[PDB]
């Protein structure tokens, strides 16, 4: 298309990359992203309509304790480049086929942000050896190139996306077999127990484990929600503290 | 006294600290993004290639991770510990690490459901409200209202977190701390248990897996009687078996009349199905079948058990406590570093030998 | 009743076919409260060390 | 109505009034005296209904150092009467009308029985005008005299509510927008609340604030009952004792 | 001489139930005492004399208790009439100086666990089994809070009337404190309980319900009619066509294939809901009750109200707030009859929640 | 120093220890159970038929009682102690029998709550349940379960008793087994509670003991609604209650018409009836059934209430605990060594008493 | 009935009797002899079943201080052979005529071992005056001897019990009236209480009793197994165990 409209869709991807981790601005959310996309390349109502219709499914995507994210930010941008690159936006191609796409290319993104920020710490380790010497000027610029390394991490996988051409990417991502598919359904429906191994193994003692036990043996009553559970744990926790409390006092 | 930071050099860290994330490494979590906040007052304190300078940026070189948001309070607690170092005052490197890690956990935690999960799923519901009608309000008024809550947030605690500074050092030495961590270890550990138990769906249903199927009973499952051609029976009374082994059943119309009187299976007058194979099912008929469904009586004429199923019957979670232990030893034998991405990778490997052999 | 290969906020992303699919099955009000929950709950998380 | 119906309301109404101070027999609480005006007045079951949605408001209503209860006696026993005269008891009616106006009859009552209690200060003054003579039964008879007259407090206006024809008081009730009705009837759930937080009120300390949460968090088991979960607070309750008391 | 039997004490105990009824408002619950003990002093002094008089006057004076706990005054002024009356040298006044420095902490012991605690939980016991208007649950009321009376009263008459004076070394201090603690934590927890079962203000509504979305086309119960009549089953895919639909098998639910066409209005077949279902006997009904046991929905578009969001948060969550908002409210207006004022706002409050459509 | 028994023979000891019951004796408790278990070390030892070898064994003629699980640890000490004394040690000889005797009191003290009363009702229990469902896994699930856990006692404290010595009188002394003996009294006492409330049904349905069934409602059960010759319609808005006390309703058939608009019950167009009667029931009254069944409304147009009922609203398992609590009495004062068995013969009168009198 | 029937059953109900004085495996308990029994025997669905119903009969029946328990092995192992004989499996006469014939075999199991363990000193006085000439294959021996009498006690009478026609046997078993048979069923769903009883009345305390009411109370909940309240159990007690320790030293 227009020169000044790739140019603008390149940087507008690269900001977004920048913010599928910076997570300040909300740039890579898909309800701005997208609308700002189709801002760039001409047509509102299509940009609008697929950051408002994967905003609704963006919620509660946030990374938590190391726990990364499905990575909105790819899957906004490329849905959008898909959406633009095929004149279809009769709000039906739009949820159909666009969506799933946004989806997979979100998993795609996840795996991407993982290997870059796998990556980012050999930028880190140099980070500290330049700081050693003590310059301002050295952790500042080996924060930079991270961050800019991960803003291209959107920026580079972009422009392939908008270039080939419209058709190869729908019809490859829905050549995917069943096999992949559930294995990795069933893999990431397992994978929650490795994220909390750490945080079970850092804090655990003979004097907490009991409560660990207690836990996993009252959860199975469907009756009590999470919220309900939480509530139960802070006054068991509570309860606890005040018994030990009152022996610490005599 | 000297070294006092102005309004403008907060403001300065306040915008460096804009990206807290950015450097985000898996061994030492959001760790750049503190000494790219505090650049601008550390530079005003010491110039580069100091000695004092290099153990002060050295120092800020640690693990670090938490919710950017709530982070502000924590910068300006640190700054107003610079500065009191910066002047002399006694305060060794230790206060201002166990200062940063009082508060590194906690706030994090009730930061990341009151941000990520309370007041983003808002404004993101109402933004994606406002776009289903095609007009330009929704993204600029999603921006407006999310930058204006976060950048009010962050300006205020950060100096908050200022004033107001070694009085919450004392507040930490004061041995609140060895309660708060605790209390949050305590109720961690419980919704960990609890998250382990609901969390982890490991269905063992497949298309294998399926212990064999046993025939039953010949009532203990949905279903009626059907005598010859058509009609639908009632067992009676029992009047007592006959000697060549065969027990005489009471045969009764869904009328509360008797009819037949004889005995049960192929042999007999009437031999039990299920609904599948009978028609013109009538109301008394329904209404039987709904007191037996409703009474948990069985469904299928062959009931088939799967290994959920028995694994239930042991306790449920079973998998899931097994898969968390397994872990937990993993993690425990030092199998060189990178240990979690090889668990994670072993782990989908697993998973989809799993599903092509028929197990889940 | 079919797999749930991923499931958003609101609705699941299914096979079907050939051709991938997602069906929205919440309200995003309800979608809105079952994230507030699911954040809830797992706020009782975390809260330790972290390293 | 029979008059058997008339004289076992009566004298329902006069144990009412009676143990509206003496307070040992509970014949006055609602769960009770409703209950029996159901069994007095033909319709049984609606009784031991409304006695029982009353009961929740009942809870907390007990008075404590001159501080006089809202008389749980007089709004049970009104509104009972009340059901029995008007012939609608379909749970909605019940909760809709019949509670409010309890409500108000338990102030009117609070108001009567504090005049009573005034009253009575005079014939405790010939009560001791009598024992300065030291007569056992001078002292006795004024003691049943003031019993008497305050079982009268509440014997009469049951009375003068049951003297007054069905269809005057069934048109009444008839008249009652059905909105309104319907709207109280979503709010007699509601009004149980302040009841209780009465009692919440009354005990509450940090130390002892998070068993309430506890309580509340454990009640949606609906396959622990009322009786297993009270089982449950005493054992918690001496679970809780014994380890603080061994420090 | 003068020692009085058990029908003795037996009369005391009936004659003590009446301990409230002469209440006044300068020297309350004053001639119920004197009803209580008369039968000892007829025993023990004739009518008219002056001993008598004296007596009549002892009890005149100031005594305000707890009407449960009573029994162990009654014993202890019992025997210390005994006493009196066979010329022992006590002075007059050991009888009120007794009786007027301990109702302070008997009251302040039986307020809570009898008004508080004991009747609250009773009551609604009562009330949950009554709820299903069942005769049960007025007598279980009845029966266990006289018992509990009596059984409370027999014991503490002779705990009191055995002992003596030393009653109030017997109860002192701390002892009691545990009891009132005990009583509490029962109460409040047992209140917490209350909150969350009994208050329903559940929010269907006319109003209130999400709108309702279309869902999908097989995630429901339901069945796949086809064009004139009869039920089919999905069988498999015989390649999607070039417009981006895919023909599937219709099979019969006998085993065999017939139709082969595309699903969807203009398809052989598609999907519908058991209400527009016709000659429904068969095998049919077997798989409709398998498919709702299965945990599906029955109507096409599901409908959310906002009591069912509310639960998936925390069952009780405006139950809550409500008692918080009272709680709150009542610690600030600090006034003499506010509870009648916020309840009538609260029916206010449940008028216009109706009206409104929410509830 | 020479002597010195190896890997196999320690295996060797343990399993024949055993078999360390099997002369039970009212004179000598299990004397030469102990000989046996001790039987290959004199083997390898001396040849029998010499002095020494002689002694050796006739060391073992006393009274030996403990319980049969915890016998390991006195193994394992007499095996050491024979060990010095066969290497020209001046240990005494009667050292070996007073820690015998020593050792036997306390520990069997211990065990017997923790063995017989405390894991064995855990695994049994487990097993129980496991087999109700007729299912395989119960009985080889219980064999694995308790061998495996003797198995490691066994031979876990059999090594730790040899390896240390007479030094576990210290490793336990006084006050360490009483947490133990807390804690395992404080689990049987807990689990007891579970089985009882569990596992003692005595259903009260029978023929008698019904209270008498109330005749419902109008709708709270499950049903439709029948205008004389056949169709289903729906109640609808009010038009007014007339002045006899009854009300005009709405009748609307599956089509949103409305026609005949009498008065609900009996005489009017329509009335409710249960499902018993109803004829052609294909169409939306089969989806109307289903939801109301889904609604929780009851299917029997009479509510019958038994005495089972009654109970369990008052709470489930009562009878059981009073007749636990009756039970306890009549053994705390009865004081009979047969007692447990007039209790048995006399319960099961009393349950044939209720059966034929109707309760049961 | 082939006769490795027989001879499976014979060497089944020979280890059982074994184990009910060396007590190591188990094999004498009803949950595993009954249905190991059955096992050999044909059918094994009501085989466990029974040996299920019954192990919670013979619970707190271990013997303690020279006190010889109600030997549940010879009640299993009998009422097994009983039922095994009696083709009729209706899971109503299985809890109506044979939990009370385990019972009644049970006392004559007990009253059959305290003679053969009084007899027992004997075969222990020879033990001795073997060992008296110094060897321990004389000793082992005689401890074989032993053992195999203990065996013999169980397996002569599982043998004779066997022999018996089965038409005498399925004759009288049908005889009875049934509603003593239904009473006796109903009667034995509720025996299961006096097994407890005496472990109850063992273990007792102040201190201890409101646990008791805890699980009672708590058991309703279906959702939690019998191996989940076990853990529940434990979990309770050691938390309450650091509490005390922690109160007896603060
Ligand atoms: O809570 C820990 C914290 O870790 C990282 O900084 C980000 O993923 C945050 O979203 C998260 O909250
Ligand atoms: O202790 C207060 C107690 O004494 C008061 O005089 C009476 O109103 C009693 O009803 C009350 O319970
Ligand atoms: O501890 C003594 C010991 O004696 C016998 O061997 C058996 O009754 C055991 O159950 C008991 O434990």
């Amino acid at each position: 298309m227009s020169i000044i409209s790739i140019i603008l869709v390149l940087i507008f991807a690269f900001l977004a990359g920048l913010e599928g981790i910076l997570d300040q601005w909300q740039f890579h959310q898909p309800i701005i992203a997208c609308s700002l996309i189709g801002i760039a390349t001409g047509h509102m109502a299509a940009g609008i309509i697929l950051g408002g219709s994967l905003q609704m499914i963006a919620l509660g995507w946030a990374n938590v304790g190391a726990a990364v994210a499905p990575d909105a930010a790819l899957a906004s941008v490329a849905s959008a480049i898909l959406m633009v690159q095929g004149g279809n936006f009769d709000l039906t191609h739009i949820t159909g086929v666009i969506v799933p796409a946004a989806i997979l290319l979100a998993t795609a993104g996840l795996v991407l942000t993982t290997l870059v920020r796998f990556l980012s710490v050999g930028i880190v380790h140099l980070a500290d050896a330049a700081a050693e010497k003590g310059s301002y000027s050295g952790v500042a610029g080996w924060h930079m190139f991270a961050l800019l390394l991960q803003g291209l991490r959107i920026a580079i996988p972009a422009a392939i996306i908008l270039a080939i051409p419209a058709e190869t990417v729908t019809a490859a991502l829905n050549a995917i077999p069943d096999w992949v598919s559930k294995g990795l359904a069933v893999g990431g429906g397992m994978v929650v127990v490795v994220g909390y191994a750490m945080v079970i193994n850092l804090m655990a003692t003979k004097e907490l484990w009991p409560f660990f036990f207690l836990g996993f043996v009252l959860a199975p009553l469907s009756s009590i929600t999470l919220i309900g559970m939480g509530i139960l744990g802070v006054v068991i926790a509570l309860i606890y503290l005040n018994l030990s409390n009152t022996a610490g006092n005599g | 006294k000297k070294f006092s930071l102005s309004k403008n050099t907060r403001l300065s860290v306040m915008f460096r600290s804009m990206f807290l994330q950015g450097s985000w490494n898996y061994e030492r979590m959001q760790n750049l993004g503190f000494l790219y906040s505090i650049i601008p007052a550390l530079k005003q304190f010491y110039k580069p290639g100091s000695e004092e300078a290099k153990e002060a940026l050295k120092r800020h070189m640690e693990f670090f991770n938490t919710h950017p948001y709530v982070a502000a309070p924590i910068v300006g607690v640190t700054l107003a510990l610079e500065e009191e170092i910066a002047n002399g005052v006694e305060i060794d490197e230790a206060a201002i690490q166990g200062v940063k890690v009082g508060m590194m956990g906690p706030l994090a935690g009730i930061g990341d459901p009151v941000f990520w999960f309370t007041v983003r799923p808002i404004v993101g519901a109402i933004a994606a409200s406002l776009a289903t009608g095609g007009s330009i309000i929704a993204p600029i008024f999603f921006f407006v209202v999310w930058n204006a809550i976060r950048i009010a947030f962050l300006w205020y605690t950060q100096e908050f977190g200022y004033k107001q500074g070694t009085a919450i050092t004392s507040d930490l030495g004061g041995g609140m701390l060895q309660q708060i961590t605790k209390g949050a270890s305590i109720l961690g550990m419980f919704i960990l248990g609890v998250l382990i138990q609901r969390w982890v769906n490991i269905s063992f249903t497949g298309p294998n897996a399926m212990l064999p199927s046993k025939p039953l009973a010949d009532g203990a499952y949905v279903g009626e009687w059907i005598d010859k051609a058509g009609k639908v029976v009632v067992q009676g009374a029992q009047t007592g078996t006959t000697g060549d082994g065969v027990a005489k059943f009471d045969w009764l119309d869904q009328a509360g009349n008797g009819v037949g009187n004889g005995v049960a299976g192929q042999g007999g007058f009437a031999h039990y199905v299920t609904v599948d194979q009978l028609n013109t099912v009538d109301g008394s008929t329904l209404h039987n079948i709904l007191g037996q469904v409703s009474s948990g009586l069985g469904l299928s004429p062959e009931q088939t058990q799967s290994l959920q199923d028995v694994f239930n019957s042991l306790i449920p979670g079973f998998i899931a406590l097994l898969l968390t232990f397994l872990v937990l030893w993993i993690l425990r034998k030092w199998k060189n570093k990178n240990a979690p991405l090889f668990i994670i990778i072993g782990m989908f490997v697993l998973g989809i030998v799993l599903h092509v052999a028929g197990l889940a | 009743h079919e797999y749930h290969l991923m499931n958003g906020a609101n609705g699941y992303l299914t096979r079907v076919n050939g051709k991938y699919v997602y069906r929205v099955t919440k309200d995003p009000v309800s979608a809105v409260f079952g994230v507030i929950s699911n954040g809830w709950g797992s706020a009782g998380a975390g809260f330790g060390p972290q390293h």
